[PDB]
């Protein structure tokens, strides 16, 4: 299913058909994307369960060498990092950066705190480690100077905001999909009715609520105007 | 209307019965 | 609408000198009914007792636009000396004497006891005389650095009860509107003490409502015994 | 409005000497109805029994602005000696005799028994005669350092029942308004004991309401048997 | 998501669209920022859980040498401290001061009470310790005179007030974001629906409540005016 | 957040906007300051928890030598005491008097009852002890005559009344803040919504209650006047 | 109408009975 | 009407009684 | 009217308390 | 009308009491 199908299921269950509606499809996209993460956390944070392939998304990154702090000689070894800021992953699935082949390569996505200290083990000096810095970028670290030649990677994870990760998908075979509405929404079909009814309950009450509808330099809501 | 003769004594009896249960759970234990 | 236009429209609405039975008023009578309608309408609008508007002094843009031209600001530092008050720390300030209703009222305090807060603008609270005794000692509703109690007394006066010295007294009130006088009245005659022509100072939006109310008052005056 | 303006407006509202059937009043009759309307209106306003306003003596800015000019403050230290009271510790104070309704009333106490609190301002509480016996001994509603009971008695008097000596008696009341007399009345005639011209002392805001009420009273007086 | 998206989600669910509304967006910002800390404490103070990267913010500090008390010789060794007052961190995440490189440096954020006594261990004489004094500033302490050359640090933590910490973020690559509304709100997407419904419940009742709406030198609320 | 923000949040949720309101901001300050201590006791008296830095305040004291009873020779050794009366601390946090440097000095805040008997231990003869006497002043005691030279101290604790302790804060770098409203309210953001809703519930009912509103030498409340 | 004589004492008795149960579950144990 | 004297103290007493039960279930065990 | 500050935290506290009971019944 | 002083603290006390029961059921066992 696509963003369009879910959006219009919500709009039609609310019957927000007219162009002169207070609640536009943008409200629906926002609520759907937030309730997706809400449900995914409620389902897959208590105890460890199998996560379906539907919850995952591959964002698609270009890496650039950057200094550790600045261009100084003693500021430490340099890192690669993604050109653009990366979405925050949720901590429930199998995050993975891979070199355009999911079935190949060993690039490890770890925590920020762990990545301060990695690679000291002599047998772990050739492993590339990844983590999202507080800057918002995905940083890479390794003790093997070869890692600085890496140009492109794909990052597959259950990203915390589906819209951000959908804007950064890799090109499909046909080509890029400009409209987010034509892209696929990242959630399992078993969790679609819960998500829809939560969003419809969210917007049902506000749908029929009054407005400050007179232009009289006055607040008209206490009068149910 | 109202009258508390039978009501009062049944309430008193109930309280006496949980009274006896509470005291019957009381033990001066000895294993030191 | 101008005075000529009040008169011509008033005649047109009364069907003066038409073939059907009708009513004809002199310009003094027209001025009387126009001024009475003006004052009734603005008092009803201020108090919100008009059923047609049903809104108070500044409760909507319409009423703002109606009574905007009566809102006058006043400032005074002179205190009336010899008067009997309900507290030792009571100062008396004269009222501009053209005031109708006081809508904003605030007092600046100049006292060394309130250190580094000198010149504090303090809210003047109109307090009833029931509430006065139990409000002198009240620490949350009584006089303080940020609150002054005002009581109305004889001779157009405001008795300000404050803990600290009151230096300046600021007001914003509704003023006596100028009467609607359509003609230079003869000797002796006047409306609100004015004998010459006096145009309505309110906006033209409410002039037609004033005309309608004046016409209705005229019909009442001529047809209250028949 | 001035006396000339009361009379001219009163005639205009009554349609005097117009072509239709109408009513014409003498200046004494006009003064009678104006004064009656004045007193009725202010009593109804004080008690809040007017349906149009529906507010009491100082319940809103409108009523404050209306009855501000009747509020008079009074102070007295003289006590009437030989009178029979309902307690040994009862002192009698004369009332100004122009009082209509007492709105604030407070008493300063001078006694050595209340040490370092001497000159305490004490709240004078009007108490009914049902409540008196059970309030002499009451420690929360009876006489104390901060509370005095006042009872009305014959000859315009206030019997103040206090535990401590009462030194001064302060009041703020509503006064007898000056009558509205439009002309120097002949010998013998007078309104409220006044024979000469007497202008309304209230604000001009309420003068038009007084005029309307007077007109209605005139129509009632002429048309109560027809 | 940004402050703008959350603010307008709340405003639209309340339908506070007219400029003549009693409850402005400022009320919404205040309530959102307080309910964020409320929820973050309710979720992550009972027992220790993983905190997502979304709850964190990097404020960005300039340090200055200051005397311990005054300029006296015997008043003890001097400290560095941030030029401006620092927000209070919540005690639930991984507070960290770092030297413009999250993956490098060892500057320890500890409690005020602990920092009275630190560094006596001979192997811990070169560790820089941080704590927010009751003055409101972040103070630094070390037994190594080299620490007094430190000029700049970044502090990444779950700050207790998101607005204060958003005003003090480091410059982005593009540049500073002047409007707080254009900045990112620091909360995980799974906790956004709870936060929104708490704020909407907070302001729903007051939205329709009466006002003292006549100007008559009188309190008009007992009459439901 | 400041006193102003909390006060006006409460006033706006109650919609006490008109100057002719029965409940002024003074009622709000009183209720806020009392409910702060109420909540702080309910949270941090059952079992020992971490207290955030937000609950604390530093009041700022000038000490003077005073006799134990009077100027007599045999009336015992003299004490220092604060010139002005000190607020009562709550017994939940980490009370501390310090010599203008939180990270330095050892001045002990103890109970009144303990301080009757302190310093007899030969290794504890140089410790300065503090306690608030029933006089309302902070008294100092030590067996070391040097303590009588002490001129100034700062006292950081969770004071029981925030207003009293806010009137006695140390000067800031810019200078003193004359208006209490411009000062910071001492409570954690997680406890601000509970405090606000308790105060709003406290004043909601009374907001709409009737008044003895006629001036007729009569009690008009039984008639719902 | 109302009167709390019998109501108060029955509530007090109930609270006394759960009081006795609570204290009767108290033990100073000894097995170290 | 209302008054919370007897109501408050009975609620406080109830809470004290479950307080005592909870603490009476507390044990510093010793069998290592 | 409504406000969920005290209600939410009391519900959360209740759930935390049965949380602790459940984990305190766990034994290896 | 409303006021949550006594209500809040009684609810908090109830939650504290089941808090103590829950922790009093906690044991670091030793029999391996």
């Amino acid at each position: 299913m696509t963003y369009n199908e879910l959006i219009y299921m919500v709009l039609d269950e609310l019957k927000l058909s007219s162009d002169d509606s207070y609640y536009t499809p943008d409200h629906v996209i926002f609520l759907l994307v937030k309730y997706r993460s809400f449900l995914l956390k409620q389902r897959y944070s208590d105890i460890k369960k199998q996560i379906p392939d539907s919850d995952y998304q591959s964002i698609c990154l270009d890496l650039i060498e950057v200094p550790a702090i600045s261009g100084e000689p003693c500021e430490g070894s340099s890192y690669l990092r993604s050109k653009n800021k990366v979405p925050t992953t949720m901590m429930i699935g199998n995050p993975r950066v891979y070199p355009m082949d999911f079935y190949q390569g060993e690039i490890t996505y770890i925590s920020r705190d762990r990545m301060r200290y990695v690679g000291y083990n002599k047998f772990l000096r050739n492993i590339i480690y990844c983590s999202k810095a507080p800057d918002g970028y995905l940083y890479f670290k390794s003790w093997n100077p070869q890692f600085l030649h890496l140009e492109k990677v794909s990052f597959n994870a259950i990203f915390e905001d589906a819209k951000e990760a959908s804007e950064m998908a890799c090109p499909e075979e046909n080509g890029t999909i400009c409209k987010l509405e034509d892209k696929e929404f990242p959630i399992e079909d078993a969790l679609v009715p819960p998500l829809i009814e939560l969003v419809v309950k969210e917007l049902r009450g506000p749908e029929y609520s009054p407005k400050d509808e007179d232009n009289n330099a006055k607040d008209d809501l206490p009068d149910a105007r | 209307f109202g009258s508390g003769a039978i009501g009062y004594e049944f309430d008193n009896r109930y309280l006496n019965n949980q009274e006896m249960s509470a005291v019957a759970k009381q033990r001066l234990t000895s294993l030191p | 609408m101008t005075n000529k236009e009040f008169s011509d429209g008033f005649s047109t609405l009364l069907n003066s000198f038409g073939i059907t039975p009708n009513i004809t008023l002199d310009e003094y009578e027209k001025s009387t009914f126009l001024t009475n309608a003006q004052e009734q309408l603005i008092i009803d609008i201020y108090s919100g007792r008009n059923i047609i508007y049903g809104k108070s002094f500044e409760q909507t843009e319409e009423i703002r636009r109606y009574l905007s031209n009566l809102v006058e600001t006043y400032e005074t530092s002179t205190k009336v000396t010899g008067k009997l008050g309900l507290s030792k720390d009571s100062v008396f300030f004269e009222i501009p004497q053209d005031t109708w209703f006081i809508t904003y009222e605030v007092a600046f305090l100049k006292d060394s006891r309130l250190g580094c807060l000198d010149g504090i603008e303090a809210s003047v609270v109109p307090l009833p005389q029931d509430d006065l005794y139990r409000a002198k000692d009240n620490p949350f509703r009584g006089p303080s650095k940020d609150r002054v109690l005002r009581l109305d007394i004889k001779s157009d006066l405001a008795e300000l009860i404050s803990k600290y010295n009151v230096d300046k007294y600021l007001m914003r009130y509704i003023s006596q509107p100028t009467p609607i006088i359509l003609v230079d009245l003869p000797d002796g005659l006047s409306i609100n003490g004015v004998s010459t022509e006096s145009e309505c100072e309110l906006n033209p939006v409410v002039h037609r409502a004033i005309l309608e109310r004046a016409v209705q008052l005229a019909i009442i005056s001529k047809t209250q015994l028949t």
